[PDB]
RNA sequence: GGUGACCACGGGUGACGGGGAAUCAGGGUUCGAUUCCGGAGAGGGAGCCUGAGAAACGGCUACCACAUCCAAGGAAGGCAGCAGGCGCGCAAAUUACCCACUCCCGACCCGGGGAGGUAGUGACGAAAAAUAACAAUACAGGACUCUUUCGAGGCCCUGUAAUUGGAAUGAGUCCACUUUAAAUCCUUCCGCGAGGAUCCAUUGGAGGGCAAGUCUGGUGCCAGCAGCCGCGGUAAUUCCAGCUCCAAU
C-alpha cells in the first residue's frame, strides 16, 4: 500500500512526482518535444505561404476528397497541410498567397476524417474565409 | 506607475450545466413574471444572494458568543432588513439560509412602480424607470434595478419636473397642441 | 489522385432565393416578454402529448 | 427667483488670509448657472463685491435640481493677486500669461546649450 | 580539510525574486515578465574618472560587437526616458496637450520635470444599461358568473393584426451652461429630433452529448457535413438552400 507516515512528507512528494513522468497530458507539457515538434511553435496560429492545394483522401467508411492546402510557415519554413474549411472554399485560395492557418480543436489530434491533418487555414491575404464565403469581403486585387 | 482604480470583478456567474431546460424553464418565469432585462439579471441576482448564503455559512461553523459571528452577523442581518427581505427582527442568520430569489427581485426599484400603483404594467415600470419620469426621495432615477432600502419605499413618486408629476407636457403632446394652434388655428 | 475541379459544386448550382422581408424582429427584452408570455402564462392549453415548439402540425 | 444658495463647511483661513466655503446652489428646470452671477449674486450674500470671489469646481447631479460645488473670499484683491493660483485670476480679465506653447520652450532651451556666453546668440534664440 | 543520496556535485528553465490570480465542496494546480515591495542591466564586458553617495551609461576609455557626417586629413553613434519607425513577428496606442493636481531638485513661493496629469487610439478586460410602453378596437383565447350544451355578463385575461389612437422617451443634432488649463468627455438644458418600408441585433446552432422542426427546395459516398458519436450512394430530421425555433444575446 501506500507509505502513510508521519515524517514521509518527502518519500510522498518524491513519489507522486515521478509517477507523472507516466502521465500523458503532462509529458507533453512539461517535457520539450511539443514545443520542439508542433510546427506552431506553441503559437495559437501561425501565418503561412500557400505552397500548393492538395486533396486528400478521407479514412475509408467515408469516401471524399477534403480540399486542403500544403503550407510553409513563415517562423519556422516548416510544412503543413491545413484543410480549408466549408464549401467550395478552396476555389477562393491561389497559390503563393499567405494564409493564417489556425489548429483543428484537437490540438495535435488529426480531426474525424481528413487522415493526418492538424491545421484548418482561417485567413487568406487578410480577409477571412468567413467573410469570403458569406460574401461579405471581396477577394482584394 | 500612474493613479486609476482597477479592483474590477464580475457581478455574476454563468451556469455550469449550460442548458438543463429545468433550469431554463425557471428562469424564464423570473424573467417575465418581474419584467427583467435580459437572462444575466438574474444570474447578478443568482451571484448576489450565494455571496450572502455563503457568508452566514462561514459564520455557521464558527463557536457562537464569538467576537466575529455576533458583529458580522448583525451587520449582516441588519443589511438585509435595511432593504426589506428579513422582516420585524428576524435577525438570527439560520434564517438567511432559508430565502430565494424573489425576494432581491421584489425589492428592485421596477417592481415596487406597480407594487406602489404609480406604473400601470410591470414594464411601463421598467421604461419609465429609464424615462427619467419616477424619482427617489429628491434624486431622479434612471435605473430599474437599484434595490430600494426600506425606510425609502414611500418616497417613490412621480418626478417633479415630468409630464405626469407636473410641468413641460412632452413632445409628443406639445407638437400635437402647436398643431391645433399653428396647423389648424 | 482526385480533381478539385469539384470545390464549390454545390454551392453553385443550389437555386438562389430571397430571403423575403416582414417583421423587424422586437429585441432585447420585450423579445423574453413575446417568449415567455406565448408558452408559459397564454395558451397553457388542455395538453396535446407533449409540445412541439418549432414542430409540425 | 428661484437659485436660493446655500454654503456648507465655512472656515475663516486666518493663514491664507481668506473665507471658503461649499457653494450648494439649488436650481429647478433651469440650467446649471453660470460662475459670474454665482459671484455678485454670492457677493451681496457675504457684502465683499463680486471682484473678491473665486470659484471652481460645481458638479451638478440627476433630475438638474441641485449643483455642488467650490467658492472662496480673500479680503482684498491685492491679496488674491497673490494666494490665489493663475487659472482663476485668468478666468476672468485680470491676470495672463505668454503664449510660447511648450514645444518652443524645449525646442528653444536646448539650443542656447549649443551657444557657449555670447548672449547675442542665446537673444538669437528661436 | 568541507559536501553527499535528509540526494550534494553535475545538467536544464518558455526563471529577474517576493507581495498576489483564476481557478476553485475540503486538499491542491498553474500563473505571477502585471502599477506595490525587493533585486539586476543599459548591445557586451572591462576599466575608469567624478562624486556622500556611482564602478554611475540622457559621461567617458578602449576593446569587442553596432552603426552617422567627410573637404579621405578626420569626425561625431547609443530609445531596456517619452513620442515615432523598422524587423521580428498569431499578437499590442499619438512625432497630441500641459505643469492645473502629487511630488522632486535647486541658491528656490518665482523653473523644470514625457517623473506625472489631460486628451487621442483602444470588443485587453469589468459595471450600468435603450433596441419600446400603454389604452381602445378587431379579434385569438382561458380561471368567476350565467348557460344541459350552443350561447352570454363580465370583474380576469393574453395571441396576433388595424396601428385606431395619441402619450412617453431617449440614439442623434445643437441654442446655452458647467468642466477644465483650454478643451474634451461627463453631469444641466433651451430648440429640433419614432408609425416601420423605421432610428433595422448576430452567431452559432436546430439527430445526441445539448435547449431547437422525420417543415419545404437542390445534390445524390459528389460536393460536402461532423470537436466525439455520425450523415451523404434518388423522399438527408446530417450536405447546399427556404421558411419556423433556440441560446445567449
Ligand atoms: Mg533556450
Ligand atoms: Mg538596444
Ligand atoms: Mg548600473
Ligand atoms: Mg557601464
Ligand atoms: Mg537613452
Ligand atoms: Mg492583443
Ligand atoms: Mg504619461
Ligand atoms: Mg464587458
Ligand atoms: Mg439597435
Ligand atoms: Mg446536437
Amino acid at each position: 500500500g501506500k507509505c502513510r507516515g508521519l515524517r514521509t512528507a518527502r518519500k510522498l512528494r518524491s513519489h507522486r512526482r515521478d509517477h507523472k513522468w507516466h502521465d500523458k497530458q503532462y509529458k507533453k507539457a512539461h517535457l520539450g518535444t511539443a514545443l520542439k515538434a508542433n510546427p506552431f511553435g506553441g503559437a495559437s496560429h501561425a501565418k503561412g505561404i500557400v505552397l500548393e492545394k492538395v486533396g486528400v483522401e478521407a479514412k475509408q467508411p467515408n469516401s471524399a476528397i477534403r480540399k486542403c492546402v500544403r503550407v510553409q510557415l513563415i517562423k519556422n519554413g516548416k510544412k503543413i497541410t491545413a484543410f480549408v474549411p466549408n464549401d467550395g472554399c478552396l476555389n477562393f485560395i491561389e497559390e503563393n498567397d499567405e494564409v493564417l492557418v489556425a489548429g483543428f480543436g484537437r490540438k495535435g489530434h488529426a480531426v474525424g476524417d481528413i487522415p493526418g491533418v492538424r491545421f484548418k487555414v482561417v485567413k487568406v491575404a487578410n480577409v477571412s474565409l468567413l467573410a469570403l464565403y458569406k460574401g461579405k469581403k471581396e477577394r482584394p486585387r | 506607475p500612474v493613479a486609476r482604480s482597477w479592483v474590477c470583478r464580475k457581478t455574476y456567474v454563468t451556469p455550469r450545466r449550460p442548458f438543463e431546460k429545468s433550469r431554463l424553464d425557471q428562469e424564464l418565469k423570473l424573467i417575465g413574471e418581474y419584467g427583467l432585462r435580459n437572462k444575466r439579471e438574474v444570474w447578478r441576482v443568482k451571484f448576489t444572494l450565494a455571496k450572502i448564503r455563503k457568508a452566514a455559512r462561514e459564520l455557521l461553523t464558527l463557536d457562537e458568543k464569538d467576537p466575529r459571528r455576533l458583529f458580522e452577523g448583525n451587520a449582516l442581518l441588519r443589511r438585509l432588513v435595511r432593504i426589506g427581505v428579513l422582516d420585524e427582527g428576524k435577525m438570527k442568520l439560520d434564517y438567511i439560509l432559508g430565502l430565494k430569489i424573489e425576494d432581491f427581485l421584489e425589492r428592485r426599484l421596477q417592481t415596487q412602480v406597480f407594487k406602489l400603483g404609480l406604473a400601470k404594467s410591470i414594464h411601463h415600470a421598467r421604461v419609465l424607470i429609464r424615462q427619467r419620469h419616477i424619482r427617489v426621495r429628491k434624486q431622479v432615477v434612471n435605473i430599474p434595478s437599484f434595490i430600494v432600502r426600506l425606510d425609502s419605499q414611500k418616497h417613490i413618486d412621480f418626478s417633479l419636473r415630468s409630464p405626469y408629476g407636473g410641468g413641460r407636457p412632452g413632445r409628443v403632446k406639445r407638437k400635437n397642441a402647436k398643431k391645433g394652434q399653428g396647423g389648424a388655428g | 489522385h482526385g480533381s478539385l475541379a469539384r470545390a464549390g459544386k454545390v454551392r453553385g448550382q443550389t437555386p438562389k432565393v430571397a430571403k423575403q422581408e416582414k417583421k423587424k424582429k422586437k429585441t432585447g427584452r420585450a423579445k423574453r416578454r413575446m417568449q415567455y408570455n406565448r408558452r408559459f402564462v397564454n395558451v397553457v392549453p388542455t395538453f396535446g402529448k407533449k409540445k412541439g415548439p418549432n414542430a409540425n402540425s | 427667483d428661484t437659485v436660493t444658495i446655500r454654503t456648507r463647511k465655512f472656515m475663516t483661513n486666518r493663514l491664507l488670509q481668506r473665507k471658503q466655503m461649499v457653494i450648494d446652489v439649488l436650481h429647478p428646470g433651469k440650467a446649471t448657472v453660470p460662475k459670474t452671477e454665482i459671484r455678485e449674486k454670492l457677493a451681496k450674500m457675504y457684502k465683499t463685491t463680486p471682484d473678491v470671489i473665486f470659484v471652481f469646481g460645481f458638479r451638478t447631479h440627476f433630475g438638474g435640481g441641485k449643483t455642488t460645488g467650490f467658492g472662496m473670499i480673500y479680503d482684498s484683491l491685492d491679496y488674491a493677486k497673490k494666494n490665489e493660483p493663475k487659472h482663476r485670476l485668468a478666468r476672468h480679465g485680470l491676470y495672463e500669461k505668454k503664449k510660447t506653447s511648450r514645444k518652443q520652450r524645449k525646442e528653444r532651451k536646448n539650443r542656447m546649450k549649443k551657444v557657449r556666453g555670447t548672449a547675442k546668440a542665446n537673444v538669437g534664440a528661436g
